[PDB]
RNA sequence: UUGAAAGGGAAGGGCUUGAGAUCAGACUUGGUACCGGGCCAGCAUCGGUUUGGAGCGGCAGGAUAAUGGCGGAGGAAUGUGGCACGGCUUCUGCUGUGUGUUAUAGCCUCUGACGAUACUGCCAGCCUAGACCGAGGACUGCGGUUUUUACCUAGGAUGUUGGCAUAAUGAUCUUAAGUCGCCCGUCUUGAAACACGGACCAAGGA
RNA sequence: ACCGAACGUGAAGUUAAAGUGCCGGAAUGCACGCUCAUCAGACACCACAAAAGGUGUUAGUUCAUCUAGACAGCCGGCCGAAUGAACUAGCCCUGAAAAUGGAUGGCGCUCAAGCGUGCUACUUAUACUUCACCGUGAUUGCUGUUUUGACGCUUUCACGAGUAGGCAGGCGUGGAGGUCAGUGACGAAGCCUU
């Protein structure tokens, strides 16, 4: 019942992981993500068993390159998800479009 | 990168009240920008957290937290119930909260 | 040990009531009225405007 | 609030058991329980209702 | 279902007819009456206060199902400071047996959720059935008062969204008691 | 109160003697058609020897605004219960609705004579067809010709507590 | 309907009670509030009727010991204090607490003269009353009951106005210059862009 | 005396939480890196209760709504154009007064065939947000789906994940804050009484 | 002592009477009017005010004069369009004078936060609804599986205010018969103690 999520790594440093759907925001924007192979992730990817596996850089990075090689198609997508979110003042989530 | 906010600003006005008897076990919250019931179940279900800081350290922090839930609305102008773990001293009327974003439903 | 609302709970609907099937099944709730486009009021009961 | 049309945890007034705590009557008293308990004989609860009976509701015959 | 269709429908063409034929349909009057009490416990003068036990109602919100005929009627009207009362729907009666529906057996208060109960307990009125009890209240049949009696009386919550501003007048002054006769239904939707 | 102008008939119920009594019908201005019946039977004991239990109500229809958008004048006939007695009057009302108008009647004498609506009595509703039908001013005043008048002093209602800018009144 | 450091009010055409009320929940509910300029404050009525109810409160005063009753305080920052303090639990922790986050002033002194005053529409005098009502001045009240310094305060806010008005005037250049540039830079990608956005 | 704490014209009390102090407890009498367990939580799904949505759809009734739109007939004025007189206009929304009836605006009444909407009901129609609770403890019953002597939402909460076990958690004590709280006993219709006994404590006391 | 509602220990929902500018939980809510008091008014019981008055203002009733130029004003004219009288009752005012300073509860409120009336939402009782737990009363069953507790176990439903008073079941104290082959100078009893 998790999400996969993906940075991608080089844009934001965060890798592939999941997240709760309960603590996501799900804006509008979307990346065409039918070019990228998410076959090989499933819960037993993530099973707990610092150093980070060499098959998890690798797949890190051949995921990447495809969202990377997406993300060039929507300008400002890119620096969009380099950067982070916050509430300014005056922002009203209820009255926001995310 | 000045801003790193992900709550909304909240405030402890009351407990659940008559003239003369007081509920400790509902606290009423304003959150901030909300002013009719409308808007005010945006948030029903959202977490709360008081946070605030105490004399001894505990696994080296002093700052301590009760976190509590919106429960719902109350009267026309945009407050609502929360209900919290513990019972907000009653010092904190006035005091800030934190509204948070999640349980999210965007 | 626990009363079960019929109203909300569609098992303990059909095991009171079986014919709660056939009236979702037929449409009872909305069944149309086959019937003439006819209006009686246009003579004497115009004694509602005045009188 | 109950408008009660009848006094409330009144007791049925009727002995449910002998006064006496002769261990013999009580036996009997235990044999004519599941007697009137299981056999639909209106005689053993008859019995078992005059085995709760004090001494002057027992009239010596 | 297809009698109460047929019966409506019957209703209606009459009521076209009697326009067409410069005539005027009354209406039957009705034979069946929900009444609720909405007046504590407190200070109710004797005459009034037997009259409310005899229709069971001994608590505030109760509410239980009446045959109108002279007796009745003139039994309600002792009553009507203290209740609420009107003419029910057939959604109305079929919403309180299915939701607060209880039955009187060894008196005691059983909750209508199986047929067996039903049966056990009114089959010798040819009662089989939740339906055939609904039926049975709604068309006001030879086994009213069995079927009735046998309904332990309804225990309603208080309204969501309130009375009016002062209960204790008649609805035909602003308040709530007396015979508001249609909109029973609506109270009855508040407090079910 | 929210009214509606019902239409009720009713009778006195047949005897062997008389098996077909006469048919009276009412107008009257009621929240429902429970205060209608009530009405209906408060008039007839005023005007008739009849009553509830010796009569019957054979007829409840509203009567809907013939023109619910057409701007007309109202005369109102009145008999109202003062603190000392009892007064005949004449008002004039502009609205689009005959229950509208009747509304505003009602306001009107609860706000001026401080008279209930139990103490109140409408003898008739006319809708003034001619402009000399009307004979008060306070309504007369607006069937002038090509009338136009500014709404000076306009007061803006807030959704905040505080305002950064000075407040202002034009319109 | 945010949350402020400080709301700083121009009590100037505002009425008192009104205005007290909205003050005292601001207060209570843990906002920091100044009034500046509460001789310029307004109360409903004519002056002589509130004169003769300030007599009315003049008249109070513990019979055994006068040094024990109310203490009438006559300057208009103060009658906004009163009236604000009525409507306040002041007797308890909570309300004395809830006093201290509340200043109140006669003019505008430092640091509030280089601030930001806001209003209070609920409260507006021109907003509220009738057009054709009578009204006081506090400020005129308090001079007619016993404040002494009504004539320092107009002349330190005749200088105030002075420097504030130099101010507002090379603001005003600035802003001109600002929106010329602004126009310059018009027509632009970046403001083409913006426009499909809305800004 | 020492130590701790509180203290603006009494103090003391109840409820609630914070702070501080004290006490307690499952890695169990755990079993063989693993199995599994305890407590506190997140999420999911369920069941019971319940509050909602600028919700969406279907059906019925009424004057088989009244209106409105379109067509026809009639009429009037707060009389449009035109016309005839005027005061200021290079007739520059020019305007006033008369006339009369659509003209270079329109309106009202009656009506003919359609088409909607409001309102009030019904749906054993659909979608959707939140809160509180989880009593019971092998099976047994009533139903439903039956692809089946099988399965189910159908006689009351389970699944999964994280953290913790020097502790998150709970209780009490002291104290602050919010709110409420008059001195008991007695005789009395009526006591906090400006009615009576009671300074305090121990032992005795009907 | 009035209104609401009557009370076991709790959770959630909804209300009653009363309210929603602040003190105070809930609207400076929607609406039609009225009222300005140099003693306004502000909610039943209830904590007061009358007769009589007012060209203050509002709305009514009935008469009368009116473009065949009404009343007012300059001498029939002159602009032109309404006018006069009596009466009725809403709010306001006069009538309305007491002793400590002081009470619509207070602040304060004037197209109200006042008065009359309508509407929407909202606030909350130990009351109502659902659920948990305690007890009382009733109630289902329990012996070839009753089985070392049947004065027991178990199913179900309803109910719970209380002086004087009655009854029931328990807690505690001195001494007595029996029993625990009970505790105890390796510390009984007593006393102090988050
Ligand atoms: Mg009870
Ligand atoms: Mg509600
Ligand atoms: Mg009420
Ligand atoms: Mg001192
Ligand atoms: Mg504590
Ligand atoms: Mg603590
Ligand atoms: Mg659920
Ligand atoms: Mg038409
Ligand atoms: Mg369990
Ligand atoms: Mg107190
Ligand atoms: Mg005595
Ligand atoms: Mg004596
Ligand atoms: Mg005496
Ligand atoms: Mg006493
Ligand atoms: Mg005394
Ligand atoms: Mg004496
Ligand atoms: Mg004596
Ligand atoms: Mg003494
Ligand atoms: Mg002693
Ligand atoms: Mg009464
Ligand atoms: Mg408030
Ligand atoms: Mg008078
Ligand atoms: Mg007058
Ligand atoms: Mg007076
Ligand atoms: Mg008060
Ligand atoms: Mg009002
Ligand atoms: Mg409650
Ligand atoms: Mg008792
Ligand atoms: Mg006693
Ligand atoms: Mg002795
Ligand atoms: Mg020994
Ligand atoms: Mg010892």
């Amino acid at each position: 019942n998790t999400l996969l999520v993906s940075g991608p790594f080089k844009v934001n440093g965060v890798p592939l992981r999941r997240v709760n759907a309960r603590y996501v925001i799900a804006t509008s924007t979307k990346v065409n993500v039918s070019g990228v192979d998410v076959s090989k992730f499933n819960v037993e990817y993530f099973a707990r068993e610092k150093e980070i596996k060499a098959e998890r850089v690798a797949d890190q990075k051949s995921v990447d390159a495809a969202l990377l090689s997406e993300i060039k198609k929507t300008p400002l997508l890119k620096q969009y998800l380099a950067a982070s979110f916050s509430l300014k003042n005056g922002d009203r989530p209820h009255l926001l479009k995310f | 990168a000045e801003s790193h906010r992900l709550y909304v600003k909240g405030k402890h006005i009351s407990y659940q009240r008559s003239k003369s008897v007081t509920n400790p076990n509902v606290s009423l919250i304003q959150i901030e920008g909300v002013a009719s019931p409308k808007d005010a179940k945006f948030y029903l279900g959202k977490r709360i957290a008081y946070v605030y800081r105490a004399p001894k350290e505990i696994r080296g922090s002093k700052i301590r937290v009760i976190w509590g839930k919106v429960t719902r609305t109350h009267g026309n102008n945009g407050l609502v119930r929360a209900n919290f773990k513990k019972n907000l001293p009653p010092k904190t009327f006035g005091a800030s909260v934190r509204i948070m974003l999640y349980p999210s439903n965007i | 040990v626990l009363k079960k609302n019929p109203l909300k709970n569609k098992q303990v609907l059909l095991r009171l009531n079986p014919y709660a099937k056939a009236y979702a099944a037929e449409k009872v709730g909305s069944a149309k009225v086959e019937q003439a486009k006819v209006k009686p009021s246009k003579g004497q009961f115009a004694e509602v405007l005045k009188n | 609030g109950r408008d009660h049309t009848s006094k409330q945890h009144v007791r049925s007034g009727h002995r449910t058991a002998p006064k006496s705590d002769n261990v013999y009557l009580q036996l009997l008293v235990k044999l004519y329980s599941f007697l009137a308990r299981r056999t639909d004989a209106p005689f053993n609860k008859v019995i078992l209702k005059s085995l709760f009976l004090s001494k002057i509701n027992r009239p010596p015959v | 279902q297809k009698e109460y269709t047929e019966a409506e429908r019957s209703v209606i063409k009459a009521k076209r007819d009697a326009k067409a034929s410069n005539s005027y349909y009354v209406d039957a009057q009705p034979k069946l009456v929900f009444v609720v009490r909405i007046k504590g416990i407190n200070k109710i003068p004797p005459k009034p206060r037997k009259v409310l036990q005899l229709l069971r109602l001994t608590q505030i919100n109760a509410g239980v199902f009446v045959r109108l005929t002279k007796a009745t009627s003139e039994l309600i009207k002792l009553a009507e400071p203290y209740v609420a009362y009107g003419y029910p729907s057939l959604s109305t009666i079929r919403q309180l047996v299915y939701k607060r529906g209880f039955g009187k057996v060894n008196k005691q208060r059983i909750a209508l959720s199986d047929n067996a109960i039903i049966e056990a307990n009114l089959g010798k009125f040819n009662i089989l059935s939740i339906e055939d009890l609904i039926h049975e209240i709604y068309t006001v049949g030879p086994n009213f008062k069995q079927v009735s009696n046998f309904l332990w009386p309804f225990k309603l919550s208080n309204p969501n969204g309130g009375f009016r501003a002062r209960k204790f007048q008649h609805f035909i002054q602003g308040g709530d008691t007396g015979n508001r006769e249609q909109f029973i239904n609506a109270l009855v939707k508040q407090m079910n | 109160s929210r009214l509606n102008e019902y239409q009720v008939i009713g009778r006195n119920l047949p005897t062997e003697s008389v098996p077909e009594p006469k048919l009276f019908r009412m107008r009257i201005f009621a929240p429902n058609t429970v205060v209608a019946k009530s009405r209906y039977w408060y008039f007839l004991q005023k005007l008739h020897k009849v009553k509830k239990a010796s009569g019957e109500i054979v007829s409840v229809n509203i009567i809907s605004e013939a023109k619910p958008t057409k701007v007309k004048t109202f005369g109102i006939w009145l008999r109202y219960e003062s603190r000392s007695g009892i007064h005949n009057m004449y008002k004039e009302y502009r609205d689009v609705t005959r229950v509208g108008a009747v509304e505003t009647m009602y306001q009107d004498l609860a706000a001026r004579h401080r008279a209930r609506f139990r103490s109140i009595h409408i003898l008739k509703v006319v809708e003034l067809e001619k402009t000399d039908d009307v004979k008060r001013q306070y309504v007369k005043q607006f069937l002038t010709k090509d009338l136009k008048f500014p709404l000076p002093h306009r007061v803006q209602k807030s959704k905040k507590l505080f305002q950064a800018t000075a407040p202002t009144t034009f319109y | 309907s945010s949350f402020e450091k400080v709301v700083v009010i121009d009590g100037k055409g505002h009425l008192l009670g009104r205005l007290a009320s909205i003050v005292s929940k601001q207060i209570l509910n843990g906002q920091k509030v100044v009034v500046v300029r509460c001789e310029e404050l307004n109360i409903s009525g004519e002056f002589f009727r509130n004169k003769l109810k300030y007599h009315d409160y003049l008249r109070k005063a513990t019979r055994y010991n006068k040094k024990k009753g109310p203490f009438h305080f006559r300057a208009p920052s103060r009658i906004l204090y009163k009236a604000i303090r009525g409507m306040i639990p002041h007797k308890t922790a909570r309300g004395k607490a809830a006093l201290e986050r509340l200043k109140v002033f006669e003019g505008v002194p430092p640091p509030y003269d280089k601030k930001k005053r806001v209003v209070v529409p609920q409260a507006l005098r021109v907003l509220r009353l009738k057009p054709g009502r009578k009204y006081t001045t506090v400020g005129k009240l308090s001079s007619a009951v016993g404040w002494k310094y009504e004539s320092v305060v107009e002349k330190l806010e005749e200088k105030r106005k002075v420097q504030s008005a130099e101010y507002y005037a090379k603001k005003k250049a600035l802003t001109k210059k600002l929106n010329a540039a602004k126009a310059s830079t018009a027509e632009s990608e970046a403001a083409q862009k913006l426009a499909a956005f809305g800004y």
